[PDB]
């Protein structure tokens, strides 16, 4: 079923491509490598059963990372809380975020 | 999920459905199965981009190379279909049953 | 027929020399302009981490006065359970902008031509 | 010795540009080497600065790493300038 | 075909078959499949005629779309997690894309429809091939990726896959849509143990290639693919028939032969998963195999129906070319349930 | 030829001589005065970028030299 | 944002040619002046009628030979990488088998339209 | 949020898709299928993949070439079939239009999982990475990347071409 | 000021390619012992103007049996890439600036073949529809070895910009080191833009028009305009990809107006080729293209991968 010829001969026929904390060409990282790094570390060598309840922290954080399900949900609360203040006066935008700021280097 | 993933992922159900749902000609779902490898190069490639995934920028080339053997493949037995029909319509190729 | 082989060769060979010197050449200059900018990186490093950090802290502000009257939330608190530094996400520092600097900073280089 | 000699003859009468096609190449599959120029390409890959050099924390074991770009130790691009 | 195409197209689907059994990168299993497929498309036309057409024709519009739908389940698996190693899938809806995908590719039921009318279109060996070979990758895939399956999906189309063979096969006259719907059966009985035990499940595949091996060699010997026509060979070959008996009784599961281990193995793994009900249903399902291989061992072996005058000029002849493993291939379809404990050394 | 066709010649080399000088004109016209900057990758284009903001007036090809640092 | 309106100009201004030329003459037609084109007489059977591709199995292997060059446009930017002697070996094995492909259709016939 | 390009671009990409698969004459449905690669080109060009959509755009020209030759060598009838010239294509391609109209208002003013998992919009930029360096194009580097890290794929790629081939050479042979 | 620039690319383009119709004319005449237009204004100089005002006031017919949307819709395709075809060219600056000018360039070519095919389906005319087969047999002929050339050739060159091409050629031009694949691509670009003696989908002797013999007035025009601006952009691509003038960044004027003088005489080539020539048989350019220019061609790409390896002589900015 799975015949593990790189294991056994050393060749590293597909592995090189298989995660994307490994060894990119120019050393160009991942926008998520230290979550994978982090959530591969945790897991390795405790096995599939042990890694997804013992590592789901570093998972959590890996798949935020990779989706941004949370950050895009609280940019979303706040961005509505503002038009909400807004409409009725309550809240002015600050000039730096209307497009008057003093721009630095 | 953004709304550009949603459409290309419609795109592919969209394309699934035309191929299983055959009308008369052949070349018609053979131009269904181009559209869902077309799809599937443009989510694969969004993902990779989106990630900045380097290595994997050469996979949908490998997907595009596949493709256009399968796409070979297709046009091979409709020539011989239509050699032996004059006609490349689904309903003739009802000899065999189960 | 020697004649013109023998003409067709020897216009390959000057220009294979004169594309030998030229590319090196060429090689030399890059490698040159290279390293301009690796001396001129540490101070956009230094200024590009001063900038996001300002505008970090701006939108942190903004958003201490506009969620002050939502029940249980905390102004600044974080979607990580690690506690280490996570590069900002694009829409986190333009979040609460102008749809023109949004746009310059999304498609303002691919659009450049 | 003569059979090749005559086929190649015959080749070159009847189909020369298939001959010039396998000449161009072979040579290209076996000139590349022989060369003493192939190593100089691959250190002139090996010498471009895509990327910042990042330094090391000085342990005061590092005999052979420069402390300023000018020291003398490091690797050298004067043979690529007399090249 | 030039021997040497043929030689290479065979060593095509071959090395595509072990690529998808070597890879640690879904994309290189993508493409295992595909390089399988385009080599094994022109081993169905090696005999050229409108069915052979046909045949080809249905294999590729079936396996080409569970190609596209395997790779869809690769691409959204990778959009839920940055990975590309294939051990557990990470998304359910990616699972589901991915077992329909390989019950495709398998022919388990609802997608049993293609494997009758393809064998039936092909020659005896292009049969031998498709129904022994065609069958490792999909599941070493499956066998790999287990633990994430659904249970209930899989169990669903198992208990189909036993139901329709054993009914579409009580239908046949013709031999290659019998050992079609044969393969059918086979195959879910190999898939509803494959949440619980994927040694039961190589097994299961090792004794059903054997038994499937010796049939069709036997078919080819005696070359006949109707009913009527496999009648003929007792007046010219007994000793085939007799043999056939014994291996038509194997595939039935019936015991002290070979061909009950399997179904015995698979039943006792599962009441240990506390799971009673669905062996007892597939056990009663299998007596329809028997049905219809008893019914060709009486129109083959045990009556002698009528016979031509022109068989007496072929009692003349002796066969040209003679099976290597033919024999071997029967005493392991027939004489091997002793032997059952060493199925340990399969894990 | 002869020399008769050299008229209609002339009047599509000068038809071609347009686009070119056009562009070059356009370019320093708006650029102030010296050639479009190119930016192939990301850090011509973070250099870019930064003109922009410090030049004040919100336009990269102003330049500031040692005249801005007192 | 440039090409998108680069290209807009350019089908607008196409598109205002075939409106004047539509809208500016006068018309006057009729059906026999509006009847297929064959020379003097009308045609025989359809246009839409199947026509015979002779040359089919280039058209196939054409197929096959375009997305050889999807692998090989990335080659500038292959040869700047450290390793050349695997560069310059894999890129040489890629059109050796693509010059072996062209040699076994030509020397089967492939290449001879059909008669 | 800003100009939602991308968006556009991928409803006409889905609208293509409705085209093509709606099963009309070939002539029409490589027309669909050309202009979805066209606007497929374009979605990927707008997130920098410059290389990947001028790619698949070729490569797509190129089959539709054949798939036209093909067509009115083996596809043609006396009366092509568009998209409004039948009840079942026509009903088809209205049956998608407003299939995606559906799945796109239902996705952007509340918040539901459709099928897979849920979206609020937002407008694409939001997830992109504000990443500042580099001389080089990092696509154009992990697709050079095939000819040192790839040995493997390129191997078993060119296999298949050539065999690919062999077998067109095999399955049109006749006999 | 963007639009300006756009303008001034464009009207100057559709001017060119109404005096080559005159030169074309005028050329044409005299390698035939005669003299062509002379009569309408001095030289013939407003023989444009009046071919131009006679076709956009003519009737432009709709066939009974055509498919009006496909056959409105190919010449407009026609004429717009032929305009967009010009965007990144470097002259010596481009209007659009792209890291990939030369695989833009195949796209739009690639694309810009539909419109002939279309345009000879829709018309639903026999001779329309034996020049649009004609033109897949074309594209088949020379697509492949078209991209190889380019590829080998753009080696030395170390990118696909355009504007690379300048300072690869600042000492030499690219012709001296490879005139085997500028013949080849010379070829190439004469079957690339329908040109006798490639020009087999007009077919004039053989099909009277081809593919556009249905096409009447200002239709017709465009299609013609169509193809004219491409002869011109070919040799302007030809003359900066294998002869580079020498620029200089504070006199672009000087190289204007060189590469406007190298594709003046290329278009001009292309003229004489016309007048010399007998045309081939389409089946004939398939075997020309497949038997004798990719053995070539491949065989030359390994020699352009090689040999700056050999040589130590690889360009910059991977
Ligand atoms: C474990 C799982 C359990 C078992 C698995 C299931 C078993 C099912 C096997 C079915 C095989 C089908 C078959 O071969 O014929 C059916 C055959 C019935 O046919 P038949 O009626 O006898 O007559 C058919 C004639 O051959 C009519 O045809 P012919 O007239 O043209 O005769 C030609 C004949 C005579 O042959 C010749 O003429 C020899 C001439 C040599 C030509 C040189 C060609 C070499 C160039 C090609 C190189 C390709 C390399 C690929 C590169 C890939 C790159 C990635 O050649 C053949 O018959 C076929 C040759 C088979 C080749 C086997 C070599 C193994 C390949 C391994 C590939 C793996 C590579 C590494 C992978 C790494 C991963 C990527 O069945 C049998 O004879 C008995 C069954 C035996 C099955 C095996 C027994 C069980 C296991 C022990
Ligand atoms: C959401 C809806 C999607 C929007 C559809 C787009 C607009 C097309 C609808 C108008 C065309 C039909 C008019 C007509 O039948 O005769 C008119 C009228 C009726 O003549 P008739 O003799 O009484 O009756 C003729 C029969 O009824 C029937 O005669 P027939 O054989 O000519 O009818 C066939 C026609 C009938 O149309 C239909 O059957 C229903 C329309 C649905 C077509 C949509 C299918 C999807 C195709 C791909 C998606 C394209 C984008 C769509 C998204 C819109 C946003 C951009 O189908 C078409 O040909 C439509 C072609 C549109 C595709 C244009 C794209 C060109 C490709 C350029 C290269 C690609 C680059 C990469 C990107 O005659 C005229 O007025 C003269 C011709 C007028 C045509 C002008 C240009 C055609 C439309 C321009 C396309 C827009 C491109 C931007
Ligand atoms: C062997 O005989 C033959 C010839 O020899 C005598 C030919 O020349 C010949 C070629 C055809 C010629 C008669 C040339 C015809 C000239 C064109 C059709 C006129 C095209 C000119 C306009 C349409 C261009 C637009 C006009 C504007 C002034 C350009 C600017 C545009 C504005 C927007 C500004 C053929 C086919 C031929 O068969
Ligand atoms: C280089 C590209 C750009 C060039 C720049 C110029 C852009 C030109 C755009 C193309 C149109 C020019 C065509 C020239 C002729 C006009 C064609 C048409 O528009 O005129 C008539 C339009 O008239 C309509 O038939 C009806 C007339 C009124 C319709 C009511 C519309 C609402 C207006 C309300 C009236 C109150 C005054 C309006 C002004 C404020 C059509 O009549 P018809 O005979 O078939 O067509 C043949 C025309 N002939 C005779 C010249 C040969
Ligand atoms: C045991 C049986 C052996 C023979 C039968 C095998 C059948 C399969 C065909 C060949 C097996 C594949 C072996 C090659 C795997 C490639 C990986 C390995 O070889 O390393 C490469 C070594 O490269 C060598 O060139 C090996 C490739 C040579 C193979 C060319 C022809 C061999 C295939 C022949 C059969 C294929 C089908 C038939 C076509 C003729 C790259 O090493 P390197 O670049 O240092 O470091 C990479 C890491 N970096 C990127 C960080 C720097
Ligand atoms: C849910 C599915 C459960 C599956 C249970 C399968 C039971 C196994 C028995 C299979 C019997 C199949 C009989 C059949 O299909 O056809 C009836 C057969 C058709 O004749 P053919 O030989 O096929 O054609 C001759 C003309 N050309 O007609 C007959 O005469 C049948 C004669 C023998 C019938 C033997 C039945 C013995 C049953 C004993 C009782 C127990 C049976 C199993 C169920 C037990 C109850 C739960
Ligand atoms: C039609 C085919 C579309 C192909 C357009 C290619 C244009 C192009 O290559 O420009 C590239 C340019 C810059 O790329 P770089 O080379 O990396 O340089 C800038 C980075 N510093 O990219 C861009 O500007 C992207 C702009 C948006 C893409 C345009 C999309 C066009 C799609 C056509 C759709 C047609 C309209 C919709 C309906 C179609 C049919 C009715
Ligand atoms: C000024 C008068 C304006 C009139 C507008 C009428 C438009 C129209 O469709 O009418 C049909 C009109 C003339 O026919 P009649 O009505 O019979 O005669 C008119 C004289 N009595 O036909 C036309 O001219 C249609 C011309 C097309 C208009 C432009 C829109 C075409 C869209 C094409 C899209 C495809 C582009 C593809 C290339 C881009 C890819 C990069
Ligand atoms: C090791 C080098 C490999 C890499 C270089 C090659 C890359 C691309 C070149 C090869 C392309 C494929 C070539 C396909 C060969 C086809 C052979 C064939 O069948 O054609 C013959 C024509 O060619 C032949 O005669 C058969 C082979 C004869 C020899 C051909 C060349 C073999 C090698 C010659 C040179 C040897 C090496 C160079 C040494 C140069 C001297 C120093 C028949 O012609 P027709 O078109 O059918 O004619 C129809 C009308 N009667
Ligand atoms: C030290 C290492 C050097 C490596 C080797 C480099 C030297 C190579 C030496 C040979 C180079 C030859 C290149 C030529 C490529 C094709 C030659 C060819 O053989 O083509 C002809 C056909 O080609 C033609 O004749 C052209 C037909 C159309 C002619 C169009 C007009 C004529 C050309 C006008 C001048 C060309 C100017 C090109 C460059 C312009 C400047 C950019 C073959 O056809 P047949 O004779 O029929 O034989 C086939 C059956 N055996």
């Amino acid at each position: 079923p799975f015949f593990d010829v790189q294991k056994r001969l050393g060749l590293d026929l597909d592995r090189w491509m298989t995660i994307q904390s490994a060894e990119q060409p120019h050393k160009i990282p991942g926008r998520c490598h230290a979550f994978e790094k982090e959530w591969i570390e945790c897991a390795h060598g405790i096995g599939g059963i042990r890694a997804e309840k013992e590592c789901k922290i570093e998972f959590d954080d890996f798949v935020e990372c990779l989706l941004r399900q949370k950050t895009m949900k609280r940019l979303s609360a706040i961005k509505r809380q503002r038009d909400k203040l807004i409409k009725e006066g309550k809240y002015t935008p600050p000039p730096h975020h209307l497009g008057k700021e003093d721009p630095r280097p | 999920m953004p709304l550009v993933y949603m459409n290309i992922i419609m795109a592919f159900a969209i394309a699934l459905a035309g191929l299983l749902m055959y009308r008369s000609h052949l070349m018609s779902s053979l131009l269904c199965l181009e559209g869902m490898m077309l799809s599937l190069f443009i989510m694969s490639t969004l993902i990779i981009l989106n990630t900045h995934f380097t290595l994997a920028n050469m996979m949908p080339i490998i997907l595009l190379v596949f493709a256009a053997c399968e796409a070979a493949l297709g046009l091979s037995l409709l020539v011989m279909v239509s050699n032996t029909y004059g006609t490349d319509y689904v309903q003739n190729l009802n000899l065999l049953q189960c | 027929g020697y004649s013109m082989f023998a003409v067709g060769i020897g216009t390959l060979l000057f220009g294979y020399w004169s594309m030998m010197k030229w590319n090196r050449e060429r090689r030399r200059l890059q490698i040159e302009d290279f390293e301009a900018r690796i001396a001129l990186m540490p101070l956009f490093q230094a200024e590009k981490d001063r900038r996001v950090l300002q505008m970090l802290r701006e939108n942190l502000e903004e958003e201490a006065i506009i969620m002050k009257d939502v029940p249980d939330w905390k102004v600044g608190e974080s979607v990580f359970h690690t506690t280490r530094w996570v590069t900002p996400m694009m829409g986190e520092l333009y979040g609460l902008r102008t749809n023109e600097e949004i746009l310059s900073a999304t498609y303002g280089f691919i659009w450049y031509t | 010795a003569g059979r090749i000699a005559s086929f190649l003859k015959n080749a070159w009468a009847k189909e020369p540009v298939l001959v010039a096609s396998f000449a161009i190449g072979g040579l290209a599959i076996i000139l590349p080497s022989l060369s003493p120029y192939t190593n100089y390409a691959i250190r002139i890959n090996r010498a471009t600065p895509y990327n910042y050099p990042v330094p090391l924390r000085d342990d005061g074991n590092m005999p052979d790493v420069p402390s300023h770009p000018q020291d003398p130790q490091g690797p050298s691009l004067e043979w690529l300038k007399n090249l | 075909m030039n021997p040497i195409i043929y030689t290479t197209l065979i060593m095509t689907v071959m090395s595509g078959t072990m690529l998808v059994m070597i890879s640690s990168h879904w994309l290189l299993i993508w493409i295992g499949f595909e390089m399988n497929l385009l080599a094994m498309i022109p081993v169905l036309m090696k005999n050229f005629n409108p069915r052979a057409t046909e045949a080809a024709t249905k294999y590729f519009l079936t396996q080409a779309t569970a190609s596209m739908m395997l790779m869809m389940a690769i691409i959204i698996n990778l959009l839920y997690s940055g990975q590309w190693t294939i051990t557990k899938m990470f998304n359910p809806v990616a699972m589901t894309m991915m077992t329909m995908a390989l019950a495709m590719k398998l022919g388990l039921s609802p997608f049993h429809f293609w494997v009758p009318e393809v064998t039936q279109g092909i020659s005896l060996q292009a049969g031998l091939l498709l129904l022994t070979w065609q069958k490792l990758a999909p599941l070493s895939v499956l066998c790999q990726i287990s633990q994430s399956i659904n249970p209930n999906l899989m169990l669903t189309m198992a208990m189909l896959s036993i139901l329709i063979g054993g009914w579409g096969g009580l239908n046949q006259t013709q031999l290659r849509k019998i050992m079609a719907y044969s393969s059918i059966a086979h195959m879910g009985w190999m898939t509803a143990v494959l949440p619980y035990n994927t040694t039961m499940t190589i097994l299961n595949l090792l004794i059903y290639i054997t038994m499937t091996l010796a049939m069709f060699m036997l078919l080819i010997h005696s070359s006949a693919t109707t009913t009527l026509s496999l009648s003929h060979t007792w007046n010219k070959m007994p000793v085939i028939t007799s043999l056939m008996m014994v291996t038509l009784l194997s595939m039935g599961g019936l015991p002290p032969l070979s061909g009950f281990m399997p179904k015995w193995m698979i039943i006792q793994e599962m009441t240990k998963n506390e799971s009673i009900i669905m062996p007892t249903l597939m056990a009663m399902t299998a007596l329809l195999n028997l049905y219809f291989y008893m019914r060709l061992a009486y129109s083959s072996s045990l009556t002698m129906f009528p016979s031509t005058n022109n068989m007496k000029m072929k009692w003349q002849f002796e066969h040209t070319k003679q099976m290597k493993l033919l024999p071997t291939m029967i005493v392991l379809s027939t004489l091997v349930l002793p032997m059952t404990p060493a199925l340990s050394s399969l894990n | 030829m002869w020399f008769e066709i050299l008229p209609g010649i002339a009047v599509m080399a000068a038809c071609l001589f347009i686009p070119g000088m056009a562009t070059a004109h356009i370019h320093k016209f708006t650029n102030g005065g010296k050639e479009k900057r190119v930016a192939h990758f990301s850090y011509q284009w973070n250099l870019m970028e930064r003109d922009r903001r410090i030049s004040g007036v919100n336009r990269y090809h102003v330049t500031k030299g040692l005249e801005n640092i007192d | 944002m440039n090409i998108m309106l680069t290209l807009l100009t350019n089908v607008t201004l196409a598109s205002l040619l075939v409106l004047i030329a539509f809208w500016l003459p006068q018309l006057n037609a009729y059906s026999e002046k509006t009847s297929p084109y064959e020379c003097g007489f009308d045609p025989m059977g359809s246009a839409r009628l199947p026509f015979s591709m002779k040359f089919f199995l280039v058209a196939i292997t054409f197929l096959l030979f375009d997305l050889e060059i999807a692998l090989l446009l990335p080659l500038p930017w292959a040869s700047q990488t450290n390793n050349l002697k695997t560069m310059l070996t894999m890129a040489l094995f890629l059109l050796i088998l693509l010059a072996a492909s062209l040699a076994y259709e030509w020397t089967q016939k492939g290449l001879e339209w059909a008669e | 949020m800003t100009m939602y390009i991308a968006f556009i671009l991928s409803t006409i990409f889905v609208i293509g898709f409705v085209g093509f698969s709606s099963k009309p004459s070939p002539i029409y449905g490589g027309l669909g299928l050309i202009v979805s690669g066209g606007v497929g080109c374009g979605i990927v060009l707008n997130f920098g993949g410059s290389f990947l959509g001028l790619m698949v755009f070729l490569i797509y020209l190129g089959g539709m070439l054949v798939v036209f030759g093909y067509t009115t060598a083996m596809a043609t009838e006396m009366y092509p079939e568009v998209w409004v010239s039948n009840k079942t294509v026509f009903g088809a391609f209205v049956s998608g239009l407003m299939m995606e109209f559906c799945m796109v208002y239902y996705a952007l003013k509340e918040e539901e999982v459709e099928i897979i998992f849920k979206f609020n919009g937002l407008g694409d930029w939001v997830i992109y990475d504000t990443g500042d360096s580099g001389f080089f194009s990092e696509e154009a580097m992990g697709i050079a990347a095939l000819y040192s890290y790839g040995t493997w794929l390129v191997i078993v790629t060119g296999w298949s071409l050539l065999i690919g081939v062999v077998v067109i050479m095999e399955i049109t042979r006749g006999n | 000021m963007f639009m300006i620039n756009i303008l001034s690319l464009i009207i100057p383009i559709l001017l060119a390619v109404a005096f080559l119709t005159l030169v074309e004319r005028k050329v044409l005449g005299y390698m035939q012992l005669r003299k062509g237009p002379n009569v309408v204004g001095p030289y013939g100089l407003l023989q444009p103007i009046a071919d131009a005002l006679k076709l956009f006031t003519k009737e432009p017919l709709r066939p009974a049996t055509s498919s009006i949307s496909m056959f409105i819709i190919a010449p407009i395709l026609a004429l717009s890439l032929a305009l967009t075809m010009w965007v990144p060219l470097p002259m010596p600056y481009p209007l659009i600036n792209m890291n990939l000018g030369v695989l833009f360039m195949l796209a739009m070519s690639s694309l810009a073949v539909y419109s002939i095919l279309w345009s000879g389906w829709a018309s639903n005319s026999k001779y329309a529809l034996i020049g649009a087969l004609r033109a897949v047999a074309q594209t088949i002929s020379y697509e492949v070895t078209l991209a190889i050339i380019l590829l080998s050739v753009l080696l030395m060159n170390g990118s696909y910009t355009l504007s690379t091409l300048i300072t690869t050629q600042e000492h030499i031009w690219m012709i001296f080191t490879s005139w085997p694949l500028a013949m080849m691509w010379f070829i190439s670009t004469l079957a690339e833009t329908n040109r006798a003696p490639f020009d087999l989908t007009e077919g004039e002797s053989e099909l009277v028009s081809g593919f556009n013999v249905e096409y009447a007035a200002g239709p017709f025009a465009m299609f013609f305009m169509a193809e004219y601006a491409n002869i011109i952009m070919m040799n302007a691509f030809t003359a900066i990809l294998f002869l580079g003038a020498s620029h200089d960044p504070h006199t672009p004027e000087l190289y204007t107006i060189n590469f406007v003088l190298k594709t003046l005489a290329l278009t001009i080539t292309f003229l004489w080729i016309r007048a010399s020539y007998p045309r081939f048989r389409y089946d004939q350019l398939m075997h020309l293209l497949w038997k004798s220019f990719l053995p070539l061609t491949l065989a030359l790409c390994m020699w352009h991968i090689s040999l700056p390896i050999m040589t130590a002589s690889i360009p910059p900015q991977s």
